[PDB]
C-alpha cells in the first residue's frame, strides 16, 4: 500500500542516498586539486578544438 | 573515498530507525551492498596510488584489507544473530552500532594518508572493541581480558605518539607521500635506536610478538563471537600494516635492529605451535595458531625484501579469513554444547556431516595446502627467509610440521571417533551456519585464482 | 571442569619462585633465543665477509 | 602466426623426416590421426570460421599507449617534489620494462632447452650466454635495493659502483 | 552450577586439609 | 543439509547462468579488439587502450 | 593438428567430469560406481593413443596454456610436461585404477558410503595425474600435497576406529617431514636458478651443489617410505583393501622415486648424493625384507614387500640408471 | 607563539577591524556542519536524560540547540581564521625583515650529491 | 539463599515450535525473508557479479604495455647489435662524482 509501506520502508533509501552524496562529495573535492590539469610534464597535451578541460 | 565512508555512517541512522524485528535484515543487506561498492578500490595501478584527496589515499596494500574489512561485517551480523535472541531492542541496536563504528574506524584507518590521523584512528579502534568484549561476554574473566587488551596496546602505542610528533618537528611533514619521497638514512646513535624502538614497539605489541602475546588468548577466549572474528581477522593486521608503512624511515638501522625481534618471532612460532598441541580449549588453540601465523608475518616484514612483503600481504588476508572461519565453527559447536572444551563433545561427524566437511576444509586451509593463498604467502616468506639465511629453513619446516599436526589433531578430536553418549541436544545445523561457513570459504578458493589482487604493491 | 580449571586457570596462584623454577625458566626461555641469535649472526657475518671479498658467485640471484 | 613477432621470439626452421615404411603392416598412428582429423579438426575449424566471420562483421581497434620522456633523477633538484615525482614514476616504468625484458630472455632460454632435446647442453649455448649477460646487467641495476626501493637508492648504488670501479682503474693505471 | 570448594586449591600441609581435598576429588584419603 | 545445498546451488546458478550466457555472447559477437597504430593527429579516449570489450566498458563507465 | 597435446590434456580433463557431477542426481543412486569405472576405462583407452604416437616417432612436448602469475622476473604458469615418463605412466596408472575400481565394486558392496569412496578414489587419481604430468615445481608440490591429503582421508575411512586415525596422522607426519626437504629444494632452486620450471633448472645447473639434491632426496625418502621414515607405509593398512591396493602399493608410494627420476640430469652431476641414495635404498630394502620374513598379517607382508621394492628402485637410482627404475615402477 | 603582547592590540576585542579584510567562512563549511551536528547530538541527549521520545520530543528545543551551535561556530571560525592569518603575516614579515638569519639555500642537483648506499641483504 | 534470582532458563529449540527454521529468527515470515535476502545478496549479487567484475578489471597495472615495450626494446637492440640490458641505470655523463685526489 502506497503511503503505508513508506512509513516502514523509508529507511532503505538512506544508504543509497549516502552513496550518491559520497560520490558527489568526491567529485567536488576533486574539483579543488586542478592546479596542474594539462600542465603535467608527461601528459602535456594540446586541447581538442571542442575541448575545454582535459578531465573533470 | 567518501563513497564508502558516507554509507557506513548512514548505516547508523538506518539501524536506529528500523523496526524492532527487522534490524538484522537491513543491516546485513546494506553491509553486503557496501562491500560491493568497496570492490572498485581493488583495481590498483603499477604507479603510485589512488590519491583520492588530501586526506585519504588507497594503495594495493590497503585495497585487500579494506575489502576484507567491508566484507567481514555481514558475517559478524550473521554470527551474532544467534546469541542475541533474548536481548532487548536497544541493546541489539547498540551492538550493531558498535560493529558499525568499528568498521568505520578501520576504513578510515587503512587509508589515512597522514600518520597522526592514522594513529588517532588506530587507537580509536580500541573503544568499541573493549565495550564489545566487556559487555556482551559470557565468562567472568571478560573484565580482566578487557583490561589486558587495553593496557598492553596502550602502553606500547603511547611512545609512538611522541615519536610521531618528534618526527613532524624535525622532518616537517607526516604525509606518507612526502615521508616516502624525502626519506633520509638514520644514523647509528642511541637517540635513533630509541626512535626506532618507539616507532616499532607500538605495532609489534598488537601483532602480537612472542613475549607480548599474553593479551591475545584472553581477549579471544572471553570475547563474544563477533569480537573474536574482528580481532583475529582485521585487528591483528593493523600492526603489520603500520609496520610495513613505517619501516620506510627506519633504514638502515633495521639491518641490525631486527635481530631481537627476528629471533623472538622465529622461536615463538615454534613455541606457540607446540603449545597448540597440548590444549584443552578450542578458542585458545585457534588464538595460539593466530599468534604463530602473525609471528611468521613479523619475520617476513622484518626481512624487508619484495618477496617478503608479497608473502606478508597474502598471509595476512588468508589468515584473516581462515581464523574467522575457525572461530565461527567453534562458536557453532559451543552454542549446542555450552561447555567450550575440545574433548567433551566427540564424533560430531556422524551427527553433523556438512559441518564436518566445513571443519575439514577450514583445517586444510589452515594447514597451508596448495594452491591456496595460505601456502602462497607461506612459501614466499620461506623463500625470502632462506635468501636471508640458509638456516631458517629448519625452523620454518618444524613450524610447518607442527602446524599440520595440531590442525589435524583439532579435526580428529572433535570430528572423528565415537560420539559422546550423554549429549542429546545436537540439533541439525541451521541454514544460517552453513551459509556463514560457505561465505567464509568461497572467497578463499576464489582468490586462489587471482593471487595478484592480494600480493601487495611490490607485485 | 576441575581438570580444565587446574590445567588452565590455577597455575599462577599456586606458583612460587624457587631456584628450580627460576633456573628452568631462565634456561628454557633465554637459551634458545641467544643460541639462535648467535647461529644466525655468525652465518650472516660469514656471508657478508664473502660478499665483501666478492668470492660468492651470486650469478642468476635476481629474485631476493 | 603473425600475432607475435618472429624476430623477438626466434624459432629454428624445424626440419622433419619423411615417412619411410619398411614393412607393409599398416601402422595405427596414421589411421588414428586420419580419423581424429576427420571427426575433431573439421567441426572445430567450422566453428572457428563461424566465430571469425562473426567477429569480422564488427571490427574496432585498441592502441598502445606511448609515454613521453621526462628528466631523470640525475637532473632533479634537491627538494623539487614535482620533478622528483616525475622521475620516480619514469624509473618505475623502466623497472617494469626491464623485468619484462628478462622474462622474454628466460622464455627463449626455456624454449630452446626443451626444443633441443638431449643436446641442449650444446645447441643452446647462445641463449645461455644472452641470459647470463642480461642477468648480470639486471643484478647490477636493481638487485639489493630493498623493499622500499626508489630512484634515489638506485642512483646511490650506481654512484658507489662508479666510485669503486674508478678507484680500481686508477690503482691499476698508476701501478 | 559448581561451588567454590569443588575447584582446585593450593597444596595443603595439614592432614585435615589433605582429607578434605581427597574427598573432593572422589578418592580415598590414603589413595590421594 | 540437503536443503541448504539446494538453496546455495539455486542462487549461485540463478545469477551465474545469465552472466555466463552474456559473457559467451559478447565473446562470440563483439570481442577481441585488434591492435592498430595511433592515427596521426588523433588522441584516443582513456578506455581505448584495452582489449576485451567488457574491460573497455568497465573502464569507460566506472574509472 | 598434432593430436598429442589434445589427447594428453583430454585424458586428464575427462578424469574430472564425475567430480563435477558429484553434486548431480547420479551421485544419489547406485549407478555412480559403474559410472566412475566406465569413465576411468574410457580415459585409459583414450590415453593409450599418445603412447602409440610416442612409440612411433618419439614425440615429446610441454604445454604452458594458462599463465597464472608473474612475480617480477619469474613466471608461474599451468605447465604440463608430456615426456616419455608421463606418457608411459598415464596408461599404467589408469589401467591399475580401472582394475581396482572394478574390484572395489564387489569388495565394498555393503558399505553405505560407497559413492563417496569412489569419489575419493577418483580425486586421488586426478591428483596423482597432476603430480606425474607437472612441469614446474609448484604444480609438482600441488600434486605432492594432494596425494598425501587423499591418503590421509582414505586411511581413516572408518572414523570410529581409533587405529585408523592414528595411522592417518602418522602418515601425514612423515609426509610433512619429507615436505621439509621438498620446500628446502624449492626455495634453493628459486633463489639460485631464478626459476621453478624444469627447463631453466636443468639448463642453469651444470654442477648441482649438495643442498637442493639433499632436499630432493629427503622428500623422496619421506614419500617413498625409506628406512628413516618407513613405518607409515606398513601402518597405512588400516584403510580398506582397495585403498591399500591402489594408493599404498603401486601408484602413490612411487612418487618419491618418480621425483628422483624427474631430476636425473642433476643427480648424475653429484657423487655424494648418489652414494647417499644408494646406501638408503640398500638399508631400507634389507630392513623391510627382513621384517616381512616373519610377519603374520598378509597385508603387512605385502606392504613390506612394497617397501622393499621401493628401496630397490632407490638403489637403482643410486647406480645412475633412472630409466631402469622407471621400468621397474 | 604568545601573540598576547602583540603591539596595537585592543584588549577585549573578539574580532578586530582588520579581520574584515579576510574572506568569511561559507555557510556550508564542513566545520559549521559539524557544529550543527554537535547541537543535534546535544538535543538528542537532552531528550534522553529527561526521559522523553528521543527523536521527536521537542522540535523547537532541538532547532534552538542547532541554531545556537551554528552561530557560535561561525563566529569562532572567523576568529580562528583571523588569528592564523595574523600568524602567517607576522612570519612572512619577520622572514623578510631579517634576511641574514634565513639565507637562500644553494640549490643543488641529485647528480652531484653523494648519498651513501646501504644494501639490503 | 544469597539473593533472589531467576532460575537459569533452558535453551529454546528453534525447530520444536517451527520446523524449517533456517536458524535466523523465531518469526517464520521474517526468518524466511532474512534467509532469502542473505542468500541473494551474499551469493548471487556479491560473490558472482563482484567476482566477474574483478575478473574483467581493466589492465591498469600495465602488464601488456610493459610486454610490448620490452618487445620493441629487445627487437631494436638485437637488430642494431646493442648489448641488450645496460649495466648503468643512469648515463655517466649526467652524473657528477666528487673528486677525491687522495
Ligand atoms: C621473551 C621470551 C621468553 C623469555 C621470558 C622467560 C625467561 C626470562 C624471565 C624468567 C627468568 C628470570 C629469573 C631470573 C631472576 C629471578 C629470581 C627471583 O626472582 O627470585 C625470587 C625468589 C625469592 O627468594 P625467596 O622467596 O626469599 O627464597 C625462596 C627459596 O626457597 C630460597 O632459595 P635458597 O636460599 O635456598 O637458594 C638461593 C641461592 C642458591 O641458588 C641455587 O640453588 C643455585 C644457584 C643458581 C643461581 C646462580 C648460578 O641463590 C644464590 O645464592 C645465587 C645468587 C646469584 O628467589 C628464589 O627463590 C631463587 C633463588 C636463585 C636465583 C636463580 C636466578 C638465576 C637465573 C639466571 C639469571
Ligand atoms: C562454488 C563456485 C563459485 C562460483 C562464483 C562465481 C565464479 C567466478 C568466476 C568468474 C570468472 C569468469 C571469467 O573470467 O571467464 C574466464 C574465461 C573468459 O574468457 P575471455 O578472457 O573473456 O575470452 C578470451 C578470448 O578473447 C575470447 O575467446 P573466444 O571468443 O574465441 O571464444 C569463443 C566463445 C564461444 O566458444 C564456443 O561456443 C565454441 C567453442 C568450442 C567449439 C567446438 C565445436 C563445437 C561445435 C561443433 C559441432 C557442431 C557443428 C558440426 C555438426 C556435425 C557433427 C559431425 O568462448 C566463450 O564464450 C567462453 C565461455 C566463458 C564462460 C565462463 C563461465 C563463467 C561463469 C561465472 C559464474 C560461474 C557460475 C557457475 C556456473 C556457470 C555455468 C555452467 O572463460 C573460460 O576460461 C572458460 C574455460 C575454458 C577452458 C577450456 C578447457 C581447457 C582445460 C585445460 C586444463 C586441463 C587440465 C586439468
Ligand atoms: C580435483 C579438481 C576437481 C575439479 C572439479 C570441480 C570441483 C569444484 C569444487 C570447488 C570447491 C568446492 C567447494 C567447497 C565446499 C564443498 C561443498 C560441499 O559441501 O560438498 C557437498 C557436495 C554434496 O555431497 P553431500 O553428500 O550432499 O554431503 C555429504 C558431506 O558433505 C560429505 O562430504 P564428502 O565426503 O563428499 O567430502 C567433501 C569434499 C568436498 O569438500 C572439499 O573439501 C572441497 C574443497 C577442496 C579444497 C581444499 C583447500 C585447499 C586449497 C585448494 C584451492 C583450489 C581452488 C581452485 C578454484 C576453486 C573455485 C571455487 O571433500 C573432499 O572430497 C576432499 C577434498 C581434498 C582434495 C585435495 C586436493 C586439492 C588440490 C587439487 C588440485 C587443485 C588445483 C588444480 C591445479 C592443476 C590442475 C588443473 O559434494 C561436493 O560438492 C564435492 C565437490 C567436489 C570436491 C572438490 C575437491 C577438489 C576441487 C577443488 C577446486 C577445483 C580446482 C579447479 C580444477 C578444475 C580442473
Ligand atoms: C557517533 C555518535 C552519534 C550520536 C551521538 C549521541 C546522540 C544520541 C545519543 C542519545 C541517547 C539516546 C538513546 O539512548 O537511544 C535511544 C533511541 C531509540 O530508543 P527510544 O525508544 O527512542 O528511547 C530509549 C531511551 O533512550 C533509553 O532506552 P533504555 O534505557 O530502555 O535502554 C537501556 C540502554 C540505554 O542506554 C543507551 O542507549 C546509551 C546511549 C548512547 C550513549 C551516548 C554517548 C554520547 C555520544 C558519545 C559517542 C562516542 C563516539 C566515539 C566512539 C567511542 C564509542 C564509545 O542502556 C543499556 O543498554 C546499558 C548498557 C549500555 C551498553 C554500553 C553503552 C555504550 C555507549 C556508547 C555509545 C557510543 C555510540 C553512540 C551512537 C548512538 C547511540 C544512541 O535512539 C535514537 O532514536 C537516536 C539515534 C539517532 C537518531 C538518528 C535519526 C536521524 C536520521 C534521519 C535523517 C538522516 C540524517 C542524514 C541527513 C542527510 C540525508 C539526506
Ligand atoms: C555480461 C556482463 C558481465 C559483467 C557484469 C559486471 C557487472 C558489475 C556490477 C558490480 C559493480 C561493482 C560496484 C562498482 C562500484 C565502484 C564504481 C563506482 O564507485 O562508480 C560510481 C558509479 O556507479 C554506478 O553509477 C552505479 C553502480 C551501482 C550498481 C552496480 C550494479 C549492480 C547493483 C546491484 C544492486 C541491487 C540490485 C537490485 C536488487 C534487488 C561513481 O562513478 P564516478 O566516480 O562518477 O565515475 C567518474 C568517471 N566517469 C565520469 C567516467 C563515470
Ligand atoms: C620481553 C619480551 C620482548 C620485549 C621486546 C624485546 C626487544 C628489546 C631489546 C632491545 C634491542 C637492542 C637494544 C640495543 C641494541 C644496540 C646494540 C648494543 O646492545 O650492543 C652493544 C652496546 O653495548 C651495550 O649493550 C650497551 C647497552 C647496555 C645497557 C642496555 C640494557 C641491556 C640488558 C637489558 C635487557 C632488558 C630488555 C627489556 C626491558 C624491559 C654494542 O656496543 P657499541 O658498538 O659500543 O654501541 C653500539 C651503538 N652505537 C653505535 C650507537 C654507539
Ligand atoms: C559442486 C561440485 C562442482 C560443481 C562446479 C563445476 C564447475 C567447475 C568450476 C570450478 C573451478 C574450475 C576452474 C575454472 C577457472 C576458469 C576461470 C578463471 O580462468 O578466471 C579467473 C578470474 O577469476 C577471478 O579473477 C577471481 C575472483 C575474484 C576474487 C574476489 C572475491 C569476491 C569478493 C568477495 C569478498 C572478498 C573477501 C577477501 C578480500 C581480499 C582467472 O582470471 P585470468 O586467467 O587472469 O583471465 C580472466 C579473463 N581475462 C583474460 C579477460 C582477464
Ligand atoms: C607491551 C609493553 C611495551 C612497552 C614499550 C615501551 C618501550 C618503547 C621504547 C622506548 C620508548 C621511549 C622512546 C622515546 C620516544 C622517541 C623520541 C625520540 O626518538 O627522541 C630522542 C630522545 O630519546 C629519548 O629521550 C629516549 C629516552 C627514554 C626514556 C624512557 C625509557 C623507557 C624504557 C626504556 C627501555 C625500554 C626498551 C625496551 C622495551 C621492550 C618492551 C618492554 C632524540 O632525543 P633528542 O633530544 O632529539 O637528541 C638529539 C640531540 N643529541
Amino acid at each position: 500500500n502506497v503511503l503505508q509501506i513508506v512509513r516502514d520502508h523509508w529507511v532503505h533509501i538512506l544508504v543509497p542516498v549516502g552513496f550518491v552524496f559520497g560520490c558527489y562529495l568526491d567529485r567536488r573535492s576533486d574539483e579543488k586539486l586542478t592546479a596542474f590539469r594539462n600542465k603535467s610534464l608527461l601528459f602535456k597535451r594540446e586541447l581538442r578544438p571542442n575541448e575545454e578541460v582535459t578531465w573533470k | 573515498m567518501l563513497k564508502i565512508i558516507i554509507p557506513t555512517t548512514m548505516l547508523l541512522p538506518m539501524t536506529w530507525m528500523s523496526k524492532h524485528n527487522m534490524i538484522w535484515i537491513n543491516a546485513t543487506v546494506h553491509s553486503l551492498l557496501i562491500s560491493l561498492i568497496s570492490l572498485s578500490l581493488l583495481n590498483q595501478l603499477g604507479e603510485n596510488s589512488l590519491n583520492f584527496s588530501l586526506t585519504f589515499f588507497s594503495d594495493s596494500l590497503s585495497a585487500p584489507l579494506l575489502v576484507l574489512t567491508t566484507w567481514l561485517l555481514p558475517l559478524m551480523l550473521m554470527a551474532s544473530q544467534s546469541h542475541l535472541s533474548k536481548e532487548t531492542t536497544t541493546r541489539k541496536k547498540l551492538y550493531i552500532t558498535m560493529l558499525i563504528l568499528l568498521q568505520l574506524f578501520l576504513i578510515m584507518t587503512f587509508t589515512a594518508t597522514e600518520l597522526i590521523l592514522f594513529y588517532i584512528l588506530f587507537e580509536a579502534t580500541l573503544v568499541p572493541t573493549l565495550i564489545i568484549i566487556t559487555r556482551w561476554g559470557n565468562q567472568t574473566e571478560r573484565l580482566n581480558a578487557g583490561l589486558y587488551f587495553l593496557f598492553y596496546t596502550l602502553a606500547g602505542s603511547l611512545p609512538l605518539l611522541v615519536a610521531l610528533v618528534y618526527i613532524q618537528n624535525t622532518t616537517g611533514s607526516l604525509n606518507f607521500l612526502i615521508i616516502h619521497y624525502w626519506s633520509h638514512p638514520l644514523s647509528n646513535s642511541w637517540s635513533n635506536i630509541f626512535m626506532w624502538l618507539a616507532c616499532i614497539m607500538a605495532f609489534m605489541v598488537k601483532m602480537p610478538l612472542y613475549g607480548l602475546h599474553l593479551w591475545l588468548p584472553k581477549a579471544h577466549v572471553e570475547a563474544p563471537i563477533a569480537g573474536s572474528m574482528v580481532l583475529a581477522a582485521v585487528l591483528l593486521k593493523l600492526g603489520g600494516y603500520g609496520m610495513m608503512r613505517i619501516t620506510t624511515i627506519l633504514n638502515p638501522l633495521t639491518n641490525y635492529m631486527a635481530y631481537p625481534f627476528l629471533m623472538l618471532s622465529m622461536w615463538g612460532m615454534i613455541m606457540t605451535s607446540s603449545i597448540c598441541l597440548r590444549q584443552t580449549d578450542l578458542k585458545s588453540l585457534i588464538a595460539y595458531s593466530s599468534v604463530s601465523h602473525m609471528a611468521l608475518v613479523i619475520v617476513a616484514i622484518m626481512i624487508q625484501t619484495p618477496w617478503s612483503f608479497m608473502g606478508a600481504t597474502a598471509l595476512m588476508i588468508a589468515h584473516g579469513l581462515t581464523s574467522s572461519m575457525l572461530f565461527c565453527l567453534a562458536n557453532t559447536n559451543y552454542e549446542r554444547v555450552h561447555s567450550r572444551t575440545m574433548i567433551l563433545a566427540r564424533g560430531l561427524q556422524t551427527l553433523l556431516p556438512l559441518m564436518a566437511t566445513w571443519w575439514l576444509v577450514a583445517s586444510l586451509t589452515n594447514l597451508a595446502l596448495p594452491p591456496s593463498i595460505n601456502l602462497i604467502g607461506e612459501l614466499f616468506i620461506i623463500t625470502a627467509s632462506f635468501s636471508w639465511s640458509n638456516i631458517t629453513i629448519i625452523l620454518m619446516g618444524m613450524n610447518m610440521m607442527i602446524t599440520a599436526l595440531y590442525s589435524l589433531y583439532m579435526l580428529i578430536t572433535t570430528q572423528r571417533g565415537k560420539y559422546t553418549h550423554h549429549i542429546n541436544n545436537i540439533k541439525p545445523s541451521f541454514t544460517r551456519e552453513n551459509a556463514l561457513m560457505a561465505l567464509h570459504i568461497l572467497p578463499l578458493l576464489l582468490l586462489t585464482l587471482n593471487p595478484k589482487m592480494i600480493l601487495g604493491p611490490l607485485y | 571442569i576441575r581438570w580444565t580449571y587446574a590445567r588452565s586457570a590455577n597455575i599462577y596462584p599456586n606458583f612460587r619462585p624457587t631456584p628450580k623454577t627460576s633456573l628452568l625458566g631462565a634456561l628454557f626461555g633465554i637459551g634458545p633465543l641467544f643460541f639462535w641469535y648467535y647461529v644466525f649472526k655468525t652465518d650472516r657475518d660469514k656471508k657478508e665477509k664473502l660478499i665483501q671479498e666478492g668470492k660468492l658467485d651470486q650469478t642468476f640471484n635476481i629474485s631476493y | 602466426p603473425d600475432s607475435w613477432d618472429k624476430d623477438v621470439y626466434p624459432e629454428p626452421p624445424r626440419r622433419t623426416p619423411a615417412p619411410a615404411p619398411q614393412t607393409s603392416l599398416p601402422n595405427p598412428v596414421t589411421y588414428l590421426t586420419k580419423i581424429f582429423d576427420l571427426l575433431v579438426d573439421r567441426p572445430v575449424t567450422l566453428a572457428r570460421e563461424f566465430i571469425e566471420q562473426q567477429h569480422a562483421k564488427n571490427r574496432y581497434y585498441y592502441y598502445h599507449r606511448e609515454f613521453r620522456r621526462v628528466p631523470d633523477i640525475t637532473e632533479c633538484e634537491e627538494k623539487d617534489i614535482l620533478c622528483m615525482f616525475e622521475a620516480e614514476m619514469q624509473w618505475r616504468r623502466d623497472y617494469k620494462v626491464d623485468q619484462e625484458i628478462v622474462n622474454i630472455i628466460q622464455e627463449r632460454l626455456k624454449a630452446c632447452q626443451q626444443r633441443e632435446g638431449e643436446s641442449y647442453r650444446q645447441n643452446c649455448a647462445k641463449e645461455l650466454e644472452q641470459f647470463t649477460q642480461v642477468s648480470k646487467a639486471f643484478q647490477d641495476r636493481y638487485s639489493d635495493l630493498g623493499a622500499h626501493y626508489s630512484a634515489r637508492k638506485c642512483l646511490a648504488k650506481q654512484k658507489q659502483r662508479m666510485l669503486a670501479e674508478r678507484k680500481a682503474a686508477k690503482e691499476a693505471a698508476a701501478a | 552450577h559448581v561451588t567454590k570448594d569443588m575447584f582446585p586449591g593450593p597444596y595443603p600441609k595439614t592432614p585435615e586439609e589433605r582429607a578434605a581435598a581427597a574427598k573432593k576429588y572422589n578418592m580415598r584419603v590414603e589413595d590421594y | 543439509d540437503r536443503r541448504f545445498l539446494k538453496l546455495m546451488r539455486f542462487y549461485i546458478l540463478l545469477t551465474g547462468i545469465p552472466v555466463a550466457i552474456g559473457i559467451t555472447l559478447v565473446n562470440v559477437f563483439i570481442g577481441e579488439a585488434e591492435l592498430a597504430d595511433i592515427p596521426e593527429g588523433y588522441v584516443p579516449e582513456h578506455w581505448e587502450y584495452f582489449k576485451h570489450p567488457i574491460s573497455r566498458w568497465i573502464a569507460r563507465t566506472f574509472y | 593438428m598434432n593430436p598429442f597435446a589434445s589427447l594428453t590434456l583430454t585424458t586428464l580433463t575427462i578424469l574430472t567430469i564425475p567430480i563435477m557431477m558429484s553434486n548431480s542426481n547420479i551421485y544419489k543412486t547406485n549407478l555412480y560406481p559403474n559410472y566412475v569405472k566406465t569413465t576411468v576405462s574410457y580415459a585409459f583407452t583414450l590415453s593409450l593413443v599418445p603412447l602409440l604416437m610416442f612409440m612411433h616417432t618419439g614425440q615429446e612436448m610441454i604445454i604452458s596454456n594458462w599463465h597464472w602469475m608473474t612475480l617480477q622476473t619469474v613466471e608461474l604458469s599451468l605447465s604440463f610436461k608430456m615426456d616419455y615418463f608421463s606418457v608411459m605412466f598415464i596408461p599404467v596408472a589408469l589401467f591399475v585404477t580401472w582394475s581396482i575400481m572394478e574390484f572395489s565394486m564387489w569388495y565394498m558392496h555393503s558399505d553405505p558410503f560407497i559413492n563417496r569412496f569412489f569419489k575419493y578414489l577418483l580425486l586421488f587419481l586426478i591428483t596423482m595425474m597432476i603430480l606425474v604430468t607437472a612441469n614446474n615445481l609448484f604444480q609438482l608440490f600441488i600434486g605432492w600435497e594432494g596425494v598425501g591429503i587423499m591418503s590421509f582421508l582414505l586411511i581413516g575411512w572408518w572414523h570410529g576406529r581409533t587405529d585408523a586415525n592414528t595411522a592417518a596422522l602418522q602418515a601425514i607426519l612423515y609426509n610433512r617431514i619429507g615436505d621439509i626437504g621438498f620446500v628446502l629444494s624449492m626455495a634453493w632452486f628459486l633463489t639460485h636458478s631464478n626459476a621453478w620450471d624444469l627447463q631453466q633448472i636443468f639448463m642453469l645447473n651444470n654442477e648441482c651443489p649438495n643442498m637442493p639434491l639433499i632436499g630432493l632426496l629427503l622428500a623422496a625418502a619421506g614419500k617413498s617410505a625409506q628406512f628413516g621414515l618407513h613405518p607409515w607405509l606398513p601402518s597405512a593398512m588400516e584403510g580398506p583393501t582397495p585403498v591399500s591396493a591402489l594408493l599404498h602399493s603401486s601408484t602413490m608410494v612411487v612418487a618419491g622415486v618418480f621425483l628422483l627420476i624427474r631430476f636425473y640430469p642433476l643427480m648424475e652431476t653429484n657423487k655424494l648424493v648418489q652414494t647417499m641414495t644408494l646406501c638408503l635404498g640398500a638399508i631400507t630394502t634389507l630392513f623391510t625384507a627382513l621384517c616381512a620374513i616373519t610377519q603374520n598379517d598378509i597385508k603387512k607382508i605385502v606392504a613390506f614387500s612394497t617397501s622393499s621394492q621401493l628401496g630397490l628402485m632407490m638403489v637403482t637410482i643410486g647406480i645412475n640408471q633412472p630409466h631402469l627404475a622407471f621400468l621397474h615402477i | 607563539t604568545m601573540m598576547s603582547g602583540r603591539p596595537g592590540r585592543v584588549p577585549l576585542q573578539f574580532l578586530p577591524n582588520e579581520a574584515r579584510s579576510l574572506p568569511p567562512p561559507k555557510l556550508t563549511d564542513p566545520r559549521l556542519v559539524y557544529m550543527g551536528f554537535l547541537g543535534y547530538c546535544s538535543g538528542l541527549i537532552d531528550n534522553a536524560i529527561r526521559r522523553r521520545p528521543v527523536v521527536s520530543a521537542g522540535l523547537h528545543r532541538q532547532l534552538l540547540y542547532v541554531t545556537s551551535f551554528v552561530f557560535f561556530g561561525y563566529y569562532l571560525l572567523k576568529r580562528q581564521d583571523y588569528m592564523y592569518a595574523l600568524r602567517d603575516h607576522d612570519m612572512f614579515a619577520y622572514v623578510k625583515s631579517h634576511p641574514e638569519d634565513f639565507p637562500e639555500k644553494d640549490k643543488k642537483t641529485y647528480g652531484e650529491i653523494l648519498e651513501e648506499f646501504h644494501p639490503v641483504r | 539463599i544469597r539473593l533472589q534470582e531467576d532460575p537459569d532458563p533452558e535453551d529454546e529449540n528453534l525447530y520444536e515450535k517451527n520446523p524449517d527454521s533456517h536458524g535466523y529468527d523465531k518469526d517464520p515470515i521474517v526468518d524466511l525473508w532474512n534467509m532469502r535476502v542473505v542468500f541473494f545478496f551474499g551469493f548471487s549479487i556479491v560473490l558472482v557479479l563482484g567476482s566477474t567484475f574483478v575478473a574483467y578489471l581493466p589492465d591498469y597495472r600495465m602488464q601488456e604495455w610493459a610486454r610490448r615495450e620490452a618487445e620493441r626494446l629487445v627487437k631494436y637492440r638485437e637488430a642494431n647489435g646493442l648489448p641488450l640490458m645496460e649495466s648503468n641505470c643512469f648515463d655517466p655523463n649526467k652524473i657528477q662524482l666528487p673528486e677525491d685526489e687522495d
